[PDB]
Order: C-alpha cells, then structure tokens, then sequence
C-alpha cells in the first residue's frame, strides 16, 4: 500500500500531535483557552445547516451511484452468456435508485426550513436558532450516510442476485427478499430525518 | 493582532509544502529502474 | 435553562444512533446476502430457510431507530448540558455496538450458509451463534435506554 | 540550410548557458 | 490572540472537509490503470 | 471491507467466468454421452451443450485424437479472451496460472536442445496456454542449452530458476527432477502471491494450494520407491506450502514403504479417507482417482466465495476436467471398452 | 445589510467545487470507458461510433456542474450576506459530489458495457438504460442546486 | 458542585465500557464463527461441543454491560470532576482490556476448533487457553469495579 | 475600500494553482501517452506524426492554465479587497484542478488509444472523438475561471 | 490541595497500566495459542507441557493488575499534581513494557512450540528464553512500584 | 511603507521552493532517463551521444528554477510589504511545482523514448517532438513566475 | 535531489559499464548534469547569505 501510507501517516501524525497539544493545555492552566462553547456558538448556524442540506442529497447519490456499478458490472458480465438477465434484474438498479429519491425528497424538505435572520450576537441568535443550525446538520448526516450504506447494501446483494440468475432463472425471486431488508435501512434514515426537524423552526 | 492569520499562513503552507516534499522524495527514492544491464 | 450550544450533542446522539446502526445493518445484510445468492445455485432448498441471518441484522437497525425516536422527541430547545451528554452517550452506545453486532452477524452469517450448503447439520448450530452475535446489539439497546431516560 | 540551423543551435546554447554552469562549477 | 478566530475556523472546516472529497476523487482516478495487451 | 471494491476493474470478468461455469457438463449431460455408440454419435450429442459445431469441419473418420486437441483449443481461446481484459490485480494472477504450462513447455524445450533439434519441436508440440510466441530470442536459440539458459532468463520463469544452476541442467541432474524443482519454487511463489492479495481470495485459494502441495508430497514419496533417488532428493522435491510442512514432510522422507506413507496420512483426517483407493481390490478407483475428486471438490467450493480471484483458477482446473472426461468417454467408445466408462469425475 | 469581509469565500468555493468535482467525475467517465473502447475495437471495429454513448453521457455530467458554476458566479457580489453565500456552498457540494459519484458509475458500467456489447449486441439496449439511471443522479444533484442557489 | 461538562467524561465511560467490550466480543464471535463452519463439513459431531469460544466471548460483553449499567446508575447532574474521571477511567479499563480479551479469544478459538477437527485430544487443551484469554477481561472487570465504587 | 494586509495571499495563490495543477495535468497527459507512442512505434512506425495528437491535446490544457494565470496576475494590486482576491482564488482552482482532471483523461485515452490504433486503424477516428470530449473539461474550467476573473 | 484536573492523569495511570498489559497478555496468548494447535496434530503428548508460554503471558496480565489496584487505592479527591503525575508514569511504565514483554513471549512461544514439536531437546532451551521475555515486565513492575510509593 | 517583521519569510520560501522543487523535477528527469541510457547502450553503443537529449532537456528545468530563485533573492529587503512577499512566494511555487511536473514528464517519456529507439531509430525524430511539449511546461511556469516577480 | 540522481544513474550506469566499456564516456556525462543540481543549490544559498 503506497497511497494508503499517506492517509495512515496523516491520521497518526494529526492525532499524535493532538495528544501533545491536549496534555499541554491542561498541564499549564490553559483549559480556559479551549472553549468548545466558542466553537459551537460564534461561527454560524448557516454553516451547519447548508452543509447538511448539501450532505443530504450528495452523500445519498454517492451510495446510489455506488450501488449501480457493483451490480451493473454484474449485469453486463453475466449477461454475455445469459442475455435473459437484462430486463428481469433491472429492479436491483431501481432499489439503489430509490435511495437517491429518499435523498432528494429529504433535501428539498430540509432546504425549505432555512430562513435568513439579522442577528449576529450569540445571545441575540437565540437557542431556538442555534438548534435550527445543528438539527439541519444532523438530519443531513442521518439521511446522507444511511442512504449511502444501504446503497452499497442493495448493490452488493443485487450483484449476487444478478449472478445466481445467470445460473438458474428460478432463484432471483427468492433472493429479491434480501434487497427489501436492505432497502428498509434507507427508509429508516428518512424517518429520523423528519423527526429531528419536525419541531424545528429557523428564522427571526 | 493578526495572529490567527499569520499562524495558519505559515502552518498550512509549510505542512502543505512538506507533504509535497515527502510524496516527491518518496517517489524518487524508489523508482523501479531496469537494473540488470 | 441550558445554553445555546447544548442542543448540539443531543442531535449527534440521535444521528450516531442511526448512522452507525445503519452501517451495521448494511454490512450484516450485504456480507450475509452475498452468501445467500452464492449457495443458492447448488442448493435452492435452503433459499427461504437461510434468510434469517439477514433479518437478525435487520433488528440491529430497529435497535438504532427506537433510540433515535427517543432522543429526537425528548430533544427540545434549551435542554441542560447534563441531559445532552446523556443522549450523546446513548447514541454512541447503541450505534457503535450495533456496528459490532452488524459485523459479527455478517461474518458468521456468510460463513454459516456456506457450511449449511455443504452439510445441513450446521443449521442448528448456525442460529445459535447468530443469537450470540445479535445480543451484542441488544446490550447496546438497554444501556442507551438507561442513559437517555435519567 | 535546414539542418545547419537546428543542429548548430544546440552548439550555441550549450556554450551559452553552459558557460555560466562552467563558471559556477569552478566553485 | 486566537489561533483560530471564527472566520478562518469556518473556512478551514469547509476546506478540509472538501479536501476529503478531492483526495477521494483523486484516489479513484489514480487507479484506473490501462490494459497490457490487445485482442 | 475488501468487497465493495473489485467491481471497478474485475466486475465484468467475474460474471463472464461464472457464465462459462454454467456450460460445464452436469450429471445429466454426462449420462447422454455414455449412451452413445459411435464417435459420430458423440459429435451430435455434444451439439446440445455449449460445445456445439466444434467438430464440424474435421473429417469423415473422426479419430479420438482430433477430439482431444479441439477440446483443448476451445478452453485456450476462452482463457486467452480473459487475459486480454484483466488490468493488473488479475492479469499478473492469470499469468501465474500459465506458469504451470510454461514449465512443461520449457523442459520439453531443453530436451531437444540437448539432442540438437530446434523450432520444429516448439510450434506443434507445446501447450498454447503457456506458450512462446513472444520473446523471440528463445525461438532462435539452437545453442546447446548454455547460451540458451542466458536467453531463458528473459522469460517470466526467471524468478524460479534461482535454484537452477545452468551447468546442473546440462545432463548432471535428471530431467524429471528439473521439473519438480521448478514446480516446487513455482508453488511457494504462487502461495506467497495469493497471500499478498487479501480477503476472499486468500481463503478460497490457499485451501486449494495446500492440497496441491500434498498431492505433490504424497505422489512423489510413493513413486520414488524402486528408483535410485536418495531421500535428500525427494525431501527437496517437497513444496514447503501446505498442511504437511513442519511434520509430515519429515516423515515422508524416511518412508521406504507404502504402509509408512499410509499411517502418516492417518494423522490428517482429511488426507485419510482418501487413501482407501485400495488397488489390491481388482476393480476400483485408484489413489489418483480419489485425489482428482478431492481436487475438483475444492475447486467447486471456490465458486461459493464470491468477490475473489480464485474463481478464475478453479475454472481452468474444471474445464481441464472436461477435456479429461470427454476424451475418457470417447476412448471407451472408440475402443468399445465401456465396462469402466463410469470412471470419470462428475464435477457438476 | 452588509455582511462580514469573509462572507464571499464560501460562495466562490461553491463555484469552484461545482466545476472541479463534476470535471473529476467526467474525467473518470471519459477515461475508464474510453479504455474500454480500445479493448473492443481490435476484434469488433463495427461498434466504434455506437459505443461513444458512455463518454457522451459522461460529458453531460460536466455541463451539469458548469451550469451551477455559472449561476453561482453571476450571483456573486461584494458584501453579500452570510446566508446567501452558504446557500451556494451547499449548492456546490450538491452538484459537485453528485457528479463525482455519477461520473464514476458511468465509467465502470460504460467500461464493462462496451466490452459486453462487443460480444453480444443484445446488451446494448440494456447498457444504455443502466447508464440512463446513473445519469439522473447528476440531474438529482442539479435540480437541488437550482433550488438552493436561486433561494 | 462541579462544572457542567463533568458529566461528558462519565457518559464517555458508560459508552466506551460497552462498545469496546462489544467490539471485542464481536471479534470473538466472528473469527471463531468462521472456524465452526470450516470444521463442521467433515466432523458433524463436534458442533454443539465446539460453540464454547462464542460463549466465552459472550462473557466479555456482559463484563462491559455490568460496568456500563453501574456507571449509568451512578450518574447525576453536577457531579464533581474527580468522580467523573473515575467512571471514565473505569470505562476504558473494562472496555479496552475486554477488547484485548476479545481478540485473544477469537484467535485461539479459531485455531483451536480447526485443531479439534484434526484431533479430539486438543479439546481439553483448547478450553485451558481460552480460560487464560478470558481472565484478561476479568482482570479489567475487578479494576473497573474498584474505580466505580470510589 | 482598502483591503487588509493579508488579502493578496489568496489571489496570488489563484495565480500559482492555475498554473501548477494545469501543468501537473499536462504532464500526465504527456507522460502516460508518450509511453504509448513508443510501444506503438516498434510495429507501426507510419503513424508517429499522426499519433502526436494526444500529446498536443494535453498541451492545450497547459495554455488553458497559462491564460488565466496572466489574467489573474494582471489584476493584482496591493490593498485589494478580500472579496476580489477570493474570486481569483476560486478562479485558479477551478481551472487547474479541472485541467488536472482533463489532463488525466487525455493521458489514459491517449495511452490506450494509440496502442489499439496500431492493431486497428479504424480506432483513430473514434479515438480523436473521445479526446475532444476529454479536452473540453479543461475548456469548461476555462470559461468559469474567466467569468470569475472579470468581476 | 492540588488542581481539579489532577486526578485525570492518575486514573489514566490506572487505566493504561491495565489495558496495555492486557493487550500484551492477549498477544502472548493468541500468537502462541495458534502454535499449540499446529503442534497438536502430530505430537499430542506435549500439550500440557506447552501451556507454559500462555501461563508466562498470564503473569504479565497480573503484573499490570497489582499496580492498577495500587494506584486506585491511593486515589483521593484533590490529590496534588505531583502525586498524580507519579501514578501516570507508573501506569505507562508497566503497561507498555508489559505490552512489549507480551509481544516477546508470543513470538518465541509460537516458534518454540512449533520447533519443539520436531525435537524435544528445544523445550529446556525454549523455557529459558521465555524467562528473559518475562523479566522485561518484571523490570517495568518494580519501577512502577517505586514511582507509586512516592 | 515598512512591512511587518515576519514578511520576508514567505518570499524566502518562494526562493527556496523555486530551487528545491525544480531540482527535484530535474532529478527525476535525469535519473529515470539515465536508466534508459544504460539499458539501451548494452546493444547499441553508437546512439549514446544522440540519446543524451532527454537528460539535457531536464537540465533546462533546473536553470528555469535557478533564474527565478535569483530574481526573488534580489527583490528581498528588510521590511518588504506583505503584498510583495506573497508575490515572490506565488512566483516560486508556480515555477518549482510546474518544473516538478515538467521534470517528471521528461523523465517518463525520455526513458520510454530511448528504449524504443534501440529497436527502431525512426522513433528518434518523434521522441524529441514529445520531449519539446514536455519541456514547455517548465517554460509556461517560468513566464508566469517572471510576471509575478515583476510587480 | 542531486543525490537521488547520482544514486540512480550511478547504480545502473556501472551495471552497463562492465558489459560494455563504451558507456564510460556517456555515463560520466550524465553525472555532470546530475551533480549541478546541488551546485545550483549552492549559488542560491550563497546569494541569499550575502544579504
Ligand atoms: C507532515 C506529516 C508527515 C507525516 C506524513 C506522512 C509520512 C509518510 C508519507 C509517505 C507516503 C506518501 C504517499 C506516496 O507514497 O505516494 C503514493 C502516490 O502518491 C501520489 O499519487 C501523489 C498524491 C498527491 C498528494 C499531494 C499532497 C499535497 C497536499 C497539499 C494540500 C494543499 C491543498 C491545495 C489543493 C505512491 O504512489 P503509487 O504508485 O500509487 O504506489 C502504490 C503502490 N501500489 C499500487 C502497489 C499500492
Ligand atoms: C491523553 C490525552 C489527554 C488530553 C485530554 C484531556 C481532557 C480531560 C482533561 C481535563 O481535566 O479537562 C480540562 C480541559 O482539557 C481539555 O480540554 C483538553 C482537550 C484538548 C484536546 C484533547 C484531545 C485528546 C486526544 C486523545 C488521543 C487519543 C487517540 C488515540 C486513537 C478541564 O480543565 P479545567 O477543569 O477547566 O481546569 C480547572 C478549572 N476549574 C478549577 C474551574 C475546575
Ligand atoms: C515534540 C517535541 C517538540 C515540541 C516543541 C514545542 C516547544 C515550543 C516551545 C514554546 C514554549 C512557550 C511556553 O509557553 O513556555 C511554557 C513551557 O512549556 C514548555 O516549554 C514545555 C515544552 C512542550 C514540549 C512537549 C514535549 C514533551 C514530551 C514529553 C511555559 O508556559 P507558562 O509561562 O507557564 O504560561 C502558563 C502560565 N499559567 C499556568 C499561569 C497560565
Ligand atoms: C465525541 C463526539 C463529539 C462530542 C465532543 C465533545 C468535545 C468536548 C465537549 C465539551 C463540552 C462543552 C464545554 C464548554 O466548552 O463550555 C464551557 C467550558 O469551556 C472551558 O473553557 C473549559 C475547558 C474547555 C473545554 C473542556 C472540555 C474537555 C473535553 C475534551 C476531551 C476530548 C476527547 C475526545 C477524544 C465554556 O466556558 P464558559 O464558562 O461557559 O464561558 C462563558 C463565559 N463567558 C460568556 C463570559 C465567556
Ligand atoms: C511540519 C511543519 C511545521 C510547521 C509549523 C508551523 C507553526 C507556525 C507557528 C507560527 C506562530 C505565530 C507566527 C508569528 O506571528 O510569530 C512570528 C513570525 O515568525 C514566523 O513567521 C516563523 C515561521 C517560521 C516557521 C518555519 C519553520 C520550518 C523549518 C523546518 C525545517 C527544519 C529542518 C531541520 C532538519 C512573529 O512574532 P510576533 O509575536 O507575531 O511579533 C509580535 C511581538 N513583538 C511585538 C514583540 C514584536
Ligand atoms: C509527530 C509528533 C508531532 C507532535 C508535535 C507537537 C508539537 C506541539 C507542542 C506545542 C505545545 C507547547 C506550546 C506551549 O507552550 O503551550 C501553548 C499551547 O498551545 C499549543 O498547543 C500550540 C498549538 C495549538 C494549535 C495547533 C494545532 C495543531 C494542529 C496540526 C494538525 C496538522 C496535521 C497534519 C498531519 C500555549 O500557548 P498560548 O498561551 O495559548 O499562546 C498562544 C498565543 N495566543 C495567546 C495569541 C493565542
Ligand atoms: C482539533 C482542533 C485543534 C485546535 C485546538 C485549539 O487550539 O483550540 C482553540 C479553539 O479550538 C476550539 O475551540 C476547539 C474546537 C474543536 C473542533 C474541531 C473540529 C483554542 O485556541 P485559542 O486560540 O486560544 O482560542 C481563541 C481564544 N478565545 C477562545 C479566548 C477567543
Ligand atoms: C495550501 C493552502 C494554504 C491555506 C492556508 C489557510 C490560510 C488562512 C489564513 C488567511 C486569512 C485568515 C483570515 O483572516 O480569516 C478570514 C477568512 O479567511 C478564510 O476564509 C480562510 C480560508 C482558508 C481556505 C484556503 C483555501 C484552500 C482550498 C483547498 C480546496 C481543495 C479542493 C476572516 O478573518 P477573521 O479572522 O474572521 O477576522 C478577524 C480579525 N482578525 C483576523 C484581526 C482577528
Ligand atoms: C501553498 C500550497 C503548497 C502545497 C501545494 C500542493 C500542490 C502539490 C502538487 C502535487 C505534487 C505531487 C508530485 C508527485 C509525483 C507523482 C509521481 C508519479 O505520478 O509518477
């Protein structure tokens, strides 16, 4: 591994020096200088929100595109000898196309709740308004990464169902049950995404 | 007063320049010659 | 009440309860469902009996969903910092242990349905290991409920 | 006329920038 | 004095996030190696 | 983790090699070939399977030898199609499979070189899978194998010839020993390379290479009883590759008897219950008719693993079992000797 | 009415990420499937103009990011609000990372597809349909970028 | 009383006691679970006797579950900083030692049940090494308990 | 009106990154395809001046970065506003990294194309059509770098 | 008395004395435990004679256990920062030396058990080398003692 | 008028990186192509004075870095403006890393060019032509380094 | 950088010098261009140190 040795070197050297920087803030007196309050409060509630709106659609279609080429290479690979696959097994493509639909539906839902304000002070920007920033961030992560992971899930089982169908045509209906359980993880993300932002209201 | 600026102008350049320096120096440190002849 | 930045960690507790348990449920269904389509060519008889390792990983997702609904409904504006750390430590306890239960179901469930296709005596032993692999996620559930409800 | 332009241009510039590197290599 | 005052600390958290995207897109491109022979 | 990649470069070639698996003749296909009475009728029965119309242009008298090479020329152009499309996790892997045929072509090439004959031996009498149609210096070498060994290092078998002194192959070592020492160093180099590749292609392939080394361990120490090769010779003919390495290879070097290789095979419960071939019984499957069925059993379990390179090496070793079976069917039919026609290996 | 002095940073970074990450995916779609053209062109030289449809659909991925990069660059102004510029950063990631992923999926399926079409032409009416599904993912990131930038 | 962020380390103790024991017990169940399927194709008699690596790895998870519950019931708003580091240090203690015991059980459990298929005399020795790998989690338990009562 | 003292950093980083990343793209287009020219030449040496089209199409990627780097360096003044330098930083990254991507796609298609062209001359009409599509990725990055440098 | 953050480093001394020694004892058990199964196929008589290297790695675990309890009994609310640093260095000195000693035991325990399966004369020499691998943790123990007494 | 006390750090890093990275590019251009000289010359000793053109084209890349390292080292003064020092830093990266790219490109196509020239000398008139287009990448970085150090 | 160039060319150059003595005129000619990289680094280190 050559390129992995860079990321394994950056991740070690970054933390390693966090540790020495972590035992030198406490050891003098300088823990007052750390201020996770000043990090979460001073910066913006637009940065957390608009990243989560961006991460909702983009990370979902990352796993949606990921799920296609795992089984789409399996469609054309097994389809050379057995061309009867191509029409029956496109439902595995749609099962990793629904996870992009769950992304873009939640993306236009989360984008509608963002509204500009005028305040610039952490006390003037109230805790109703900073919670509006963090909830759009966490909703974007729980619909972005969840549709990513279930995008790989229905793609991997979709690739295996594409290859058993080349051997025996009577098998694909039974293996299609597994992709239903794999696609249920995508709907589980959209449930939490609309529950984290049900009570929220951004604006002033 | 410009301490946030000057600290990162040195830091992200220097570890951005040293990361280029180790990646290059690696690639040339081993380069797979045709050494039999 | 609580400070403005307090609501951040409870949202991360609601997210990481669902994100990491999604990664467990994804690996538990993909790695095991790879083995289902593989064994089905030589023995299509267990093609409906061996769908139970992919549903043991499905309960790992619903372990993460229950604590997600618990935290996202108990979340409110101006919660204390003590309550938000409890919900942050709740979601890390269930999602990252469901990640462990997701990996343990997938590795065993893939290997179990290969040995069951080679010898059907393993099926009474395979479901016993999948019990032990799933209760890793169940222990993460009951520690999340004892942390968030304080 | 064609080849004596391009080939003798190598002889000029390798003397021309070469003389600076020749001078510097006496250090 | 402020090692990170908020604005550089927003621009760094934006850039070092999408540098994880760029080095991911580059790592996929750096491995699309060609074939050896033809027929 | 090693499974959500490997469809980037090798996704098309996995479904292609598994589509070729469905054309391997099943038990029902082998029953139709047994009931034939003439090789002309065997040609029409093979038209129902994937092979169809491959013997259309040959002749009116259909000899069994033209059935043999036409069967082996079909699996070559199936394999040569796959090696042209593997980029480089798999092209070097597919090159490792052809080294087993490059060894058998090299030792075939050094024998006529010692007896002063050249290229006319090479083209008709070499295996097309490990072939010499490139590196043209090896074809123009008519020198007596000392100025040709310096050419032979220009060939991807050069990494295996580091235990091969050039003078030692010049009639000082026996010609069969120079095969099994080459196949020894080929096996550890192929075992180490499949260990560098991680994940699914490390536990779907090294179980096959463990038994292949122990086929090489057992058959050497049984067929080296009457002949004047020392025990230190067959100890260095053993591949340090498999289950018998630290313990069993020492006991096979001391055997001197068929009964002593049997009791050291009873220490391993997988390698015992294979030594019941029992040729003292007049008609039965012999020891190597039981080693073949355990070989194709491990290749059949390679297809149960999904995201791995071992599907390719198993496919060649099962398509080679087809060309062994159909020839054995056709040689029992042409000789009209179908009392042992059931002694084939039913893979699928 | 006036914002901070660093407010315009996130919008132009969304103008850059909309074009860079789309062109990174379109380069993977052109190079990986373009490698598959040379492998099929030796044996089957009839399908050469037929098989440009993977690299053409990868070219649509680049103009997906080009549209949003122009739309963000025309909405730029000195002293813009912090709300408006962060909208175009989220618009840049929405069309950038979408085109990077959809540019990958067109590349792998297009590389495997033109090698499968050259051995059986029945796959050519199915390979184009899989590429059709992979292309809408770029359009999925497109229309959410149109919502965010014009907001 | 103490500062408000003191409870962050305590819930990090209750979290890391669970997941690191669970990540260890997942490795004990998965790595030994592949060993069950590889041996049972040849020896179908030793499937119910051979499940003891996945059960002894399950005791690692209940080692973490005890300390995770004991810390979570000892939680209060406004705990002192000294009390919070005790539960944080107890959480990493039972967790990472249970994580290490989770690796050791999975390795010797995998190689052990491959050996018992080849010789039944190893079955008395396999439980002896598996006990010695299991007490490492027990050593972490008694020091996590001595930190939580304080 | 007068910008801060550090405002000139981002604009000159836009000038350098527009030239560096476009040269790194044009280097990969020359190096990867130039190895394909030498492997082509030993069997089919008639098509050598015919086959230097992938090495000059990578050359247009280099002059794409050179043009905007002068367009950025002509707009440099001391005391420029922080908004104006952020435009030229986003202008330089959007042409260099897009030129980096377009330099990669020319390097792979140019390598695989000229090797297959020596075994099939029909590929060259198909090869140069893919190379057109791979080269406009730099041109897409060019027109967004210009539209960020006018304002 | 000392500062409030002082007791964090002392309980980090209690944790790192345990989890690093347990990681060492897990490596000595696992790496040598595969050697027992590889020996047992041919020489089942030296099974109980070969439990010694996983016993010698077990003493490494209780080496970190006695100093972890020694630190945890010396804990108090508001200890001095000088005293808390002494227990932190006492914890890292026994764990990381125990991790190295457990690494040294497992390597020679693997090759020595495999080596003595072919020749019984190595067994007197193998247990001599394991003595030198154990005292590395014993040297780290006695400096952890004199750092904890002050 | 008088700049800050830390101002000369960035312009010094432009003087060093213009020489460090350009010599690193000229290192790869000499070493990778010098391997191809000794591999070719065992069978064709006549072409050893004609084949040293890829190692002198890499030598020009070092003089491309040497010139601007002098240009930056003569604009240096105690208390230069922070605008001027960022110019010399952005000048140095745009010639060093571009010369690193041009030096890496010369080394690859110079090595592969002299391997195929040993088998056919008709490649030699084409090898120099690709070596020209690899060498202008350093010249493109040079002429933008001069326009940044002019101001 | 200069030590990398003399390291590689000095490695492969003396491999071909034994098999053919004609390379010795060409091998030391490449080592001229390999060494001046350190020499060019000298005169910029000099011109930075006079100020
Ligand atoms: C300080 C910390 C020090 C400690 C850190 C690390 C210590 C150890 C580091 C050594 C590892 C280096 C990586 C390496 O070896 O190169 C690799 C690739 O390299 C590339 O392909 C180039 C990648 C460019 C990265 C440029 C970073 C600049 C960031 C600037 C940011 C500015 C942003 C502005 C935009 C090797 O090449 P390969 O051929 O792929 O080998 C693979 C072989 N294999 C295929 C068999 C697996
Ligand atoms: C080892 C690690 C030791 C460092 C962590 C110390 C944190 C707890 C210390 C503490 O007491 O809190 C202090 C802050 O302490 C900090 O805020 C430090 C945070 C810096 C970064 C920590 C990263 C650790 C990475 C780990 C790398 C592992 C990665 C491996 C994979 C609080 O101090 P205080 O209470 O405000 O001061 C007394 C004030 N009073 C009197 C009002 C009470
Ligand atoms: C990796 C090695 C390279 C690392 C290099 C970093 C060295 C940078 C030197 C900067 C020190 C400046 C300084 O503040 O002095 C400090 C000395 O603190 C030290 O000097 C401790 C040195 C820290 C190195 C840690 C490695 C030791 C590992 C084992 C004194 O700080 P102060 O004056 O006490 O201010 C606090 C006053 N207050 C407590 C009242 C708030
Ligand atoms: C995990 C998943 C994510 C969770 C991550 C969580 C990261 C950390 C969560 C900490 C919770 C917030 C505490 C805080 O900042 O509030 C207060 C304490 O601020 C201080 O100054 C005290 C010391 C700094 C923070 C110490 C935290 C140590 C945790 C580090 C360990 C890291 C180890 C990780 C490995 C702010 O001070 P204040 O009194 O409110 O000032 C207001 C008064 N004023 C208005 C007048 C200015
Ligand atoms: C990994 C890379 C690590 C990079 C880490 C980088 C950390 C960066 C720390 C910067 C700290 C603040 C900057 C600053 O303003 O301080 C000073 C700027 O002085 C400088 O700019 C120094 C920068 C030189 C660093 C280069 C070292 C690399 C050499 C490596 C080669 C070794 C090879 C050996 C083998 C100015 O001081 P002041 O306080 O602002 O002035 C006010 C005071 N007064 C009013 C009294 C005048
Ligand atoms: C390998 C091993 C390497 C490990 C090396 C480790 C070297 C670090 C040791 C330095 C600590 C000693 C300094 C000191 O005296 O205390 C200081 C602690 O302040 C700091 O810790 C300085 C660094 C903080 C921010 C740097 C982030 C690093 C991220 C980089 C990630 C890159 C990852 C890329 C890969 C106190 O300073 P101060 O009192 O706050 O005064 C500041 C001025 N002010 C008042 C204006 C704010
Ligand atoms: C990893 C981050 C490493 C940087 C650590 C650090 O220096 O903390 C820095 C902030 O940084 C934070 O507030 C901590 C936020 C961590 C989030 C990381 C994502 C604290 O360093 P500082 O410059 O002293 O903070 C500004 C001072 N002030 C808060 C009084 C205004
Ligand atoms: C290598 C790159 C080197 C990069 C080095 C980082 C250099 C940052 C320091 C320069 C300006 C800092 C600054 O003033 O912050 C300003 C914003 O500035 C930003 O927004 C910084 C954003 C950094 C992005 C760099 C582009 C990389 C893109 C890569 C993408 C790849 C795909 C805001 O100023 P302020 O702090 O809010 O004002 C407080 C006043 N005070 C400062 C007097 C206190
Ligand atoms: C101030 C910015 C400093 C950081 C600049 C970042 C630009 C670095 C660019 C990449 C240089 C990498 C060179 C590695 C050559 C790869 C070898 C090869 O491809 O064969």
């Amino acid at each position: 591994t050559g390129l992995v040795l860079l990321y394994s070197g950056v991740f070690v050297a970054f933390w390693a020096c966090l540790l020495v920087v972590g035992i030198c803030y406490t050891i003098f007196d300088l823990g007052f200088r750390f201020d996770v309050a000043w990090f979460l409060t001073e910066t913006s509630p637009f940065m957390w929100s608009n990243l989560g709106i961006g991460l909702a659609i983009s990370l979902s279609v990352v796993g949606a595109a990921w799920g296609i080429y795992i089984t789409g290479s399996s469609i054309i690979g097994g389809g050379v000898k057995a061309p009867r696959i191509k029409t029956k097994n496109l439902v595995s493509i749609i099962f990793c196309e629904a996870v992009a639909i769950y992304g873009i539906i939640m993306a236009i839902v989360i984008s509608n709740m963002a509204e500009p304000f005028s305040a610039t002070d952490p006390k003037a920007i109230g805790h109703r308004n900073y919670h509006a920033g963090y909830s759009m961030f966490g909703a974007g992560l729980t619909v972005g990464l969840s549709n990513l992971f279930c995008g790989v899930c229905v793609g991997i089982v979709g690739s295996g169902a594409a290859l058993a169908d080349a051997q025996n045509p009577s098998l694909f209906v039974k293996i299609l049950i597994v992709e239903i359980f794999g696609s249920a993880i995508g709907l589980f993300g959209v449930i939490v995404a609309i529950l984290q932002t049900s009570r929220v209201k951004m604006g002033d | 007063f410009e301490y946030p600026v000057v600290f990162n102008l040195v830091l992200w350049i220097m570890i951005g320049l040293a990361l280029t320096l180790i990646v290059t120096c690696y690639n040339i440190w081993n380069m797979d010659p045709g050494y039999d002849s | 009440n609580g400070p403005e930045y307090a609501s951040f960690f409870a949202v991360m507790g609601a997210s990481a309860a669902m994100v990491f348990s999604a990664l467990g449920a994804a690996y538990g269904t993909a790695k095991s469902g790879t083995g289902i389509a593989a064994m089905s060519v030589m023995r299509p008889e267990m093609i409906m009996k061996s769908i139970i390792p992919v549903v043991m990983a499905g309960i790992i997702a619903i372990y993460g969903l229950v604590v997600a609904v618990l935290i996202a409904n108990s979340l409110n504006d101006g919660i204390s910092l003590y309550r938000s750390f409890l919900q942050l430590g709740a979601g890390l306890s269930v999602g990252l242990s469901g990640l462990a239960a997701g990996f343990a179901i997938g590795i065993v469930g893939d290997a179990g349905v290969r040995g069951t296709a080679q010898q059907p005596r393993l099926f009474v032993g395979m479901i016993l290991i999948l019990i032990f692999a799933e209760v890793l996620g169940l222990y993460g559930l009951i520690v999340a409920l004892i942390l968030s409800t304080k | 006329f064609g080849d004596t332009m391009v080939h003798q241009a190598i002889h000029t510039i390798e003397y021309c920038l070469g003389c600076i590197s020749n001078t510097a290599s006496y250090l | 004095a402020g090692f990170f005052s908020p604005g550089i600390w927003m621009g760094l958290l934006t850039s070092l996030f999408m540098l994880f995207i760029f080095t991911y897109g580059l790592h996929m491109i750096l491995s699309l190696k060609t074939m050896d022979r033809f027929d | 983790f090693p499974e959500l990649y490997f469809n980037v470069d090798n996704g098309y070639l996995e479904g292609l090699v598994r589509g070729l698996k469905a054309g391997v003749l099943s038990q029902a296909d082998y029953l139709n070939l047994v009931q034939c009475e003439t090789l002309e009728d065997l040609k029409l029965h093979l038209q129902s399977t994937d092979y169809g119309n491959f013997l259309a242009n040959e002749a009116s008298p259909l000899t069994v030898s033209v059935i043999d090479d036409r069967l082996k020329e079909k699996m070559v152009v199936e394999f040569r199609h796959m090696r042209n499309h593997a980029y480089e996790p798999l092209a070097s892997f597919l090159d490792f499979i052809t080294y087993s045929y490059m060894i058998d072509n090299v030792i075939l090439l050094i024998t006529g070189t010692l007896h002063q004959r050249s290229i006319a031996e090479l083209v008709p009498k070499c295996h097309p899978l490990g072939s010499f149609e490139q590196m043209e210096a090896v074809n123009i070498a008519q020198t007596p194998a000392e100025l040709y060994n310096a050419i032979l290092v220009d060939t991807p078998l050069a990494a295996f010839f580091q235990d091969c002194i050039s003078e030692q192959d010049l009639d000082e070592m026996n010609i069969e020993i120079i095969r099994n020492t080459l196949y020894k160093a080929y096996l550890e180099s192929f075992y180490k390379f499949c260990t560098l590749l991680g994940g699914t292609t490390a536990d779907a392939m090294c179980p096959i290479l463990e038994f292949e080394a122990d086929r090489r361990a057992f058959i050497i120490t049984i067929n080296s009883f009457g002949t004047e090769l020392s025990k230190e010779d067959r100890a260095k003919l053993f591949p340090h590759c498999g289950r018998l390495y630290p313990e069993g290879l020492a006991q096979l070097a001391r055997a001197d008897d068929y009964e002593q290789v049997k009791n050291v095979a009873d220490y391993y419960p997988e390698y015992k219950l294979l030594f019941e071939g029992a040729g003292s019984n007049p008609g039965d499957k012999t020891l190597e008719d039981r080693f073949f069925e355990h070989e194709v059993k491990l290749n059949k379990l390679a297809f149960l693993n999904q995201f791995h390179f071992g599907v390719f090496y198993a496919f060649v070793k099962l398509k080679e079992q087809e060309c062994r079976n159909i020839v054995w069917i056709a040689e029992c039919i042409a000789q009209r000797h179908r009392a042992k026609i059931d002694n084939y290996i039913p893979i699928f």
